[PDB]
């Protein structure tokens, strides 16, 4: 937006025309929910284990 | 020497124009002049002459 870096092509390309657009769920979420479905297989209630503890 | 020879007469439209730019101004010398904010720079990898340079 100002500033530094001359050589920057992301923007240029966006300048030009063509923009990366994010994708509509952020990592964040999605980590959290892999991280919520980790801890499911190794915590009771085992829902991603059959409720099986991981040992 | 009509229409010919060397000395000639630069009474047509003069695009030599100084005029400072910090603002989305296009310019008026070496290149074809696209959209472009500039950023004034000191630099000292000019030399010779090499006014304009390309990725």
């Amino acid at each position: 937006t100002g500033g530094s870096e001359i050589r920057d092509l992301l923007c240029v390309q966006s300048f030009n025309g063509i923009k990366v657009l994010p994708p509509i769920l952020s990592e964040s979420q999605i980590s959290g929910y892999t991280t919520a479905a980790t801890v499911a297989a190794m915590f009771p209630p085992w829902s991603a284990a059959a409720g099986i503890p991981f040992s | 020497g009509i229409n010919s020879g060397t000395t000639c007469s630069n009474d047509l439209l003069q695009p030599n124009t100084e005029v400072f730019t910090d603002v989305c101004v296009d310019y008026d010398l070496y290149g074809i002049t696209g959209q472009g904010i500039f950023k004034e720079v000191s630099a000292v990898y000019y030399n010779s002459w090499q006014n304009l340079l390309y990725d």
